[PDB]
């Protein structure tokens, strides 16, 4: 069923927006081939220049919302492998030089609408083990039994009200943890797709 | 329209054709106003 | 018991060895992430809350000397640092100083919570362009203000002195957990990793079988 | 259809037209689609 | 479920005979490839010369009953394409000519227990265009989800008594709106059979 | 003090915004100098494109709002002449040729944030004379006394719904009657402004 984050429902305690920002949005369905290796999203970036909710966050300059995934990917009965949903707060990544001082630069850290993709996936991109990746809410999406994960995200920083341009709360992964596999005469790609829709914005500033 | 959000996916051996048919109707507040006549094709 | 998140942090241990020559003082920034004993027991956790308390230890070389007046200092985070060792900033108010001989016993002093933000962060992620008061990932809610030790003297020290600091946490209230750090790090305040060479995690052995 | 024809009697009309859709493929095949709908003062969109 | 045909259930208000003319009857199984292109039965002409009902509707002359219809058609999970199963009352055929006036004469008209076959689909070889053609009573069989459809008809003539081998009432078609279609390694011909059961005669007259 | 364009009270009997569009807006204050003729504005067109009103009228198309204007000019006690603020429904200007039928264009019908000029006054460039222009709401602006014209004006239309872009539900017209009179020593130029408030808007449709 659905699984929250660290046992928190999202509510508020400026400006409040109603039931025209609590539709749904659904980024682009990507393509899991058989040698693909991990994507990432980095909340709420991805909303900015894009619908109702992104004439929000472009103007105003204080920001609140926790929100509501649903990832789903689908497949028939004749493919195979899971993948894993997790949801990592702060998520921060660094360059792979060494040495001066290699950044990662602007165009990698903050891809927008478009998921980036991971260069190497058993360390996370950021010297972290993936085998101990498991602290952080997570779902496994196994194409044998399921093919849907709903997590709900409150809203997790110590300022209680950030900037929604430079700041970024979150990140959302999705990493292949067994390779796909199937048999000649079928599909190669199975898609990805992924929902996302903001429970409590409450916005603040003018301008 | 009708934007195709995901490629089809099919298991082996089995068509990668399928068809979607479509409906119509009214339904129950559709009003109407004065009568006229056609524009059939013959005339006899 | 004694595997809360208090007593697992509530060991002093040494930080970082502040030496000076007669410039006549040694400067020296907080920064608790100095070895790598403790960085990595302290990204651990992402929100921290904690009051520190400080120790400084004088020795001479050759060990052991004549009284002298030395005094300890300390800048609040948005203050100006000192430059010589004669200058009008160690005659402010507002930088509270601890005079201490060398024979007494150490001098001790606690520093209570110095951030705006309710919470420290070891973790940011954005630019600061419109922020907090090449640059991804350095906030400024982090700093905590130097020491600038200093011998009192009109002129003529020449001791060649040399002092250390331990430093305690108290009170420590920790936030939402993350993986410990695997990839041994090469910049100070990055988390970059020689991607070169990518270290595993568990020594090899023969094969799958026979444990 | 039927409702195309008996409105070519009765000049003007007025109400709320649906439409269905139905599926004719096997029982394995899984995708998904976006059915769209635009107000009448602009033309059919471009992207998705 | 069940369908009814405008919505009456089929009584009477002269011989009545029972249970014996209550049992099932089942005609011959067709034989629907990838290229066929539709039937019609034209009831209660079908029924004559078999079993005790036709010996009851030879040999009398006047004649009233509702049927029971059950048109079910097997086939497996990885076939494709879906019928249409239709009862239109008065069902009248014409000649395919134009002029003298050739009439469609009688081995067409009158089919008997083999079904017939349509020459034009698209205008149901009388004029009519097949997207108007769900006024009727229908119901669609579609191979990926239902495989079976039960319509019950009524007596719909306006004197309330007529012969049963001059008159006909109403007319049963099938016909293939999708296409079948199926990867190769498979059965070519998905079998179509058909149920037929009179619920209320009520014979009269003598030889 | 205040005065109701034919005794009525604006309300409203579809989506509907709220006190952020209850913000008074202000257009550019004119120049009336010593012989000036005459401005026009032609209501709801001059709030498009600005503001927060212009991002709700242009992406629908239904409209319902009543106004409420305050016309004020500012002027000192040594200058003298009387102005004219009428609100006329259905405002319709017409073309000065004489045939072929030179019609007005585009260019003067809708002038937008910024008011046309009459060019014959006498007659208010549609064929009807001045002395009978009472009929419609009226208010004295006299530099003597007063200096503030109150109306509010409800929605009056046929169609309870129309679009904003192309209908024009009425227009507002300034006049100098008296022309103005002044001593040397002082200014020439006394500014008129205008506000303006929508009091009851209700929008409907999308994009």
């Amino acid at each position: 069923n659905i699984v929250l984050a660290y046992g928190e429902w999202p509510e508020y305690c400026p400006t409040r927006p109603d039931v025209s920002v609590n539709r749904f949005y659904t980024l682009d369905s990507k393509m899991w081939q058989e040698n693909s290796t991990g994507w990432y999203w980095k909340f709420p970036d991805v909303l900015n220049k894009t619908g109702v909710f992104g004439q929000n966050a472009q103007f105003h300059y204080l920001y609140r919302s926790g929100f509501c995934l649903h990832v789903q990917c689908n497949a028939s009965k004749f493919h195979q492998g899971a993948l894993l949903v997790a949801v990592i707060p702060e998520f921060v990544i660094a360059g792979r030089g060494s040495n001066e001082a290699p950044h990662p630069g602007f165009t990698t850290t903050f891809p927008g609408t478009t998921g980036a993709t991971f260069y190497d996936p058993y360390v996370l991109d950021s010297g972290v083990p993936l085998s101990q990746a498991l602290i952080y809410p997570h779902q496994w999406i196994n194409l044998r039994t399921n093919n849907c994960a709903t997590v709900i995200v409150p809203y997790i920083n110590a300022v209680p009200f950030d900037s929604a341009i430079n700041h970024s709360n979150f990140g959302l992964i999705v990493i292949p943890v067994s390779p796909l596999k199937y048999s000649s005469g079928a599909t190669t790609a199975i898609p990805i797709t992924i929902t996302i829709a903001p429970l409590n914005s409450e916005f603040g500033g003018l301008r | 329209t009708l934007w195709y959000q995901t490629n089809y996916v099919v298991p082996p051996e089995t068509p990668g054709e399928a068809y979607i048919i479509a409906m119509g109707a009214a339904q129950d507040n559709f009003t109407l106003k004065i009568c006229k006549d056609t524009d059939e094709v013959t005339q006899q | 018991l004694e595997t809360t998140i208090n007593h697992f942090f509530s060991r002093s241990g040494l930080v970082g060895v502040v030496n000076l020559t007669d410039t006549g003082y040694a400067t020296w920034d907080i920064d608790i992430m100095g070895f790598v004993q403790l960085r990595r027991k302290c990204e651990m956790f992402t929100y921290m809350r904690f009051n520190a308390e400080f120790t400084f230890v004088t020795t001479t070389e050759n060990g052991g000397a004549r009284p002298y007046m030395l005094q300890y200092m300390y800048v609040p985070p948005g203050a100006p640092k000192p430059t010589g060792r004669d200058a009008f900033q160690w005659q402010t108010a507002t930088n509270p100083s601890v005079f201490v001989k060398l024979t007494d016993p150490p001098a001790q002093v606690s520093v209570p919570f110095m951030s705006p933000a309710s919470a420290y962060q070891w973790f940011y992620d954005g630019y600061p362009t419109f922020g907090q008061h090449t640059t991804y990932g350095l906030c400024p809610n982090n700093m905590m203000g130097t020491f600038a030790v200093r011998v009192v003297s009109r002129e003529a020290s020449q001791l060649k002195l040399q002092t250390r600091v331990y430093m305690k946490l108290k009170h420590v209230r920790a936030w939402v957990p993350r993986p410990i750090r695997s990839q041994p790090y090469l910049l100070k305040n990055f988390p970059n990793y020689d991607s070169s060479k990518i270290t595993n995690s568990a020594r090899d052995r023969s094969s799958i079988k026979q444990a | 259809t039927l409702v195309g024809q008996i409105c070519r009697y009765y000049t003007q009309w007025s109400g709320s037209l649906k439409v269905t859709f139905m599926f004719t493929g096997s029982f394995m095949a899984t995708g998904k689609m976006l059915v769209a709908y635009s107000p009448p003062g602009s033309a059919q969109p471009a992207n998705r």
